[PDB]
RNA sequence: GCUUGUGCUGUCUUCGUCCA
């Protein structure tokens, strides 16, 4: 609904299944932890990841 | 289907009091007396055996695949 | 070659790839294949 | 300075007093029977035919639970630990079930009971089941009906209940202090009245209660602890405690070690 | 937000264990008077792709 | 299929050390020790005994996440002693208490038997 | 033509956001592409932290080129632009 | 003397999951 739907995390490599946030970005996620599913973009190029960790973090 | 060999909660083995319960059942204990009778106090032990449907009785009523 | 089962009477039999697949004695339609040989094992936990 | 004191005492249950100790020393001999005592329970099962309603894993995970008599596991050796190839005398006991049903009426019972030990440690009391008597049947494993029989091989190592809960040799310990709430550790929720709201401990008779005109003391600890060990079977509830008091030692033996070695 | 905490050691001794289940289906299909599918275990001298 | 090893928790592996030390620089006379695959039972029991010594003037631990078997202990100690000296000794203490503990434990069950 | 000459250039004197972004990035592609630093590198080894190393101390050799609604443009280094 | 093979349908319908 809004660009804060769409951040840019850090990865850290986690062992069972499931993706793990802060609580505190759960609100502009508007996501709860009841099944709740979300979807993860890995950049592909130099630039790419300067403009995800310049601008969108 | 088959009654658990420890409990859930605590892992005190309740699995060798099946038939002593359904015995104690048959001479007309109370279910609260015969879990009494079996030394199960806490209520986690109390609710494995309390609460447990055994389901092999109707498994075993179809005919054996191999012979 | 490979063994079978019957899916009513439980009789086992063997196949050749050739004949109908039917029990030989009661004539079912439905057989199953036996269990493999090789070893089984499992971690109890 | 520490003492024991011992209120009841059972093959299976052991109910005791700690007295000046920390209250950290307590808690960690409690973690350590609960998770650290090693035993015996079955690890691997080769089913050799199984033609009952049970599904095969069902029947390896009902085995895995099992407990055995794991008095002398101190002197086998763990299988990760033995140079042996496969599994050999020194590193597992070898238990084997076969069961079937004779006659086309009525069910038979498999019981633990029925587990035969054929192979392990020579002359150490460990592999073997555990019995409450001598005719005792023991743990219901399956049910069996005309022509349905189960054969199994079932391979017993040595663990701690942090690998599996198999492994445990206690259920339940229970654990108290400060049975009248003089050192205030917890604020008791209440409608009309906190005293009369809240059961009695059952310790509170072995404290005397507090005067209604005494003050609070801010400089007194936790200093008397009451707990019940509970086993399983596999070991007896002396064995347990002094077992676990041996696991933290050599635990802070290791530590003592490291901290040498690293000059 | 909604999670749970549950029991490793429950879980070790069956607690919420379940079996599951799944069937898959095949048949021989008919072409032509001749062209019938074989169930067989191919091999990579007769059989393409 | 993302599950660990369950032995993880507690088996060391050959290229981890059980034990790393280095100094706060911070603060005088403090260092940073990692404990591998060790848990609760025993930070509680060394930090709760390193915490009763007069010349310990700081001692606390952290674990960092509990999927990861592991702690961390901070300690600091006075100028004429090190914090190292002060963990030997807590050890040894400990052992002592377990061991009279140990002792009169068997003497009750005896006397009970 | 649609060049500005430098002295009459009216658009802001700072870098913003977006030019940071994109000169940061193309920076540091073209340090991993086997390009010349023009700073003194202690133990630094990803681009990124090199090309920000550079933007700090006015060494990047980009020119970034501005444009106007109408078509027309203004050019500015990257060394006399105010980074914060 | 003997050498390891290299990929996938379409179109509807229904039942569901998390928001709204
Ligand atoms: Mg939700
Ligand atoms: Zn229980
Ligand atoms: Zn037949
Ligand atoms: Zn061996």
């Amino acid at each position: 609904l809004h660009k804060m739907s769409m951040m840019a995390h850090r990865v850290k490599v986690m062992p069972y299944s499931t993706f793990r946030l802060n609580l505190s970005v759960t609100s502009p996620y508007n996501a709860d932890f009841d099944g709740d599913e979300m979807n993860l973009h890995v950049p592909q190029s130099e630039e790419t990841r300067a403009e995800l960790s310049q601008l969108c973090a | 289907m088959i009654i658990p060999v420890r409990c859930f909660s605590c892992g005190k083995v309740v699995g060798d009091k099946w038939d002593a319960y359904l015995r104690l059942l048959e001479e007309g204990k109370q279910e609260g007396d015969a879990l009494d009778e079996l030394k199960l106090k806490r209520y986690c032990c109390r609710r494995m055996v309390l609460t447990h449907v055994d389901l092999i009785e109707k498994f075993l009523r179809y005919n054996p695949l191999e012979k | 070659g490979v063994k079978y089962t019957c899916g009513a009477c439980a009789h086992n039999f063997s196949l050749n790839k050739s004949d109908p697949v039917r029990c030989k004695e009661c004539g079912h339609r439905v057989i199953y294949k036996a269990r493999t040989k090789r070893m089984i094992q499992f971690d109890a936990r | 300075e520490p003492k024991v004191n011992i209120i009841n005492a059972q093959d299976d249950e052991v109910e005791l007093m700690l007295s000046d100790v920390n209250l950290s020393l307590a808690n960690s001999l409690r973690r350590t029977m609960l998770a650290e005592v090693p035993t015996l329970a079955i690890d691997l099962v080769e089913i050799k035919m199984n033609t009952s309603v049970l599904a095969d894993e069902f029947i390896s995970h009902r085995l895995g639970l099992i407990p055995l008599v794991s008095e002398d596991v101190e002197e086998m050796k763990y299988s990760r630990d033995c140079t042996c190839e496969d599994y050999c005398d020194e590193c597992s006991v070898v238990l084997e079930l076969s069961a079937r049903h004779e006659g086309e009426e009525g069910t038979t019972d498999v019981y633990s009971s029925s587990l035969i030990k054929v192979s392990g440690p020579g002359n150490l009391n460990v592999g073997e089941p555990v019995r409450r008597d001598d005719y005792d049947q023991g743990i219901l494993l399956c049910k069996l009906r005309n022509h349905q029989e189960l054969n199994i091989r079932c391979i017993a190592k040595k663990g701690i209940a942090k690998e599996h809960a198999k492994w445990s040799p206690c259920s339940a310990i229970a654990f108290e202090y400060d049975p009248h709430n003089k050192l205030k550790h917890t604020d008791f929720w209440f409608e009309v009245d906190a005293k009369k709201e809240w059961p009695d401990s059952k310790y509170a008779t072995w404290e005397e209660p507090p005067k209604p005109g005494e003050v609070f003391d801010y400089k007194a600890k936790p200093n008397r602890f009451y707990m019940t060990v509970e086993t399983t079977g596999s070991l007896k509830a002396n064995q347990v405690f002094s077992r676990g008091i041996k696991t933290l030692q050599e635990k802070l033996a290791n530590v003592l070690f490291e901290l040498e070695n690293s000059r | 937000e909604d999670s749970m905490i549950m029991n490793q050691s429950s879980i070790d001794r069956g607690l919420f264990r379940s079996l599951f289940f799944r069937s898959y289906m095949d048949q021989e299909k008919r072409f032509g008077i001749s062209i019938v599918e074989e169930f067989e275990k191919p091999t990579r001298a007769t059989t393409l792709r | 299929m993302n599950a660990p090893d369950r032995f993880e928790l507690f088996i060391l592996p050959d290229d981890v050390p059980k034990l790393k030390i280095t100094p706060d620089s911070r603060v005088p006379n403090c260092i940073i020790i990692k404990f591998e695959r060790e848990d609760h039972t025993l930070a509680n029991l060394l930090r709760e005994e390193l915490a009763l010594y007069p010349d310990v003037t700081f001692v606390a631990y952290k674990v960092e996440h509990p999927l990861f078997a592991n702690f961390v202990m901070r300690l600091q100690t006075e100028e004429g002693t090190r914090p190292k000296q002060a963990l030997e000794r807590a050890c040894a203490s400990i052992i002592n208490k377990l061991k009279t503990l140990d002792h009169k434990f068997n003497e009750e069950w005896n006397i009970k038997n | 033509e649609l060049a500005i000459l430098k002295e009459e250039r009216t658009t802001t004197p700072y870098l913003t956001k977006y030019e940071r972004a994109r000169i940061l990035g193309t920076r540091a592609l073209q340090i991993s592409m086997n390009a010349p630093v023009l700073v003194d590198i202690e133990g630094e080894t990803d681009p990124l932290q090199i090309a920000m190393k550079e933007l700090s101390q006015r060494k990047i050799p980009l020119v970034i080129r501005r444009y106007l609604p109408d078509g027309s443009y203004e050019d500015w280094g990257c060394d006399e632009l105010i980074v914060d």
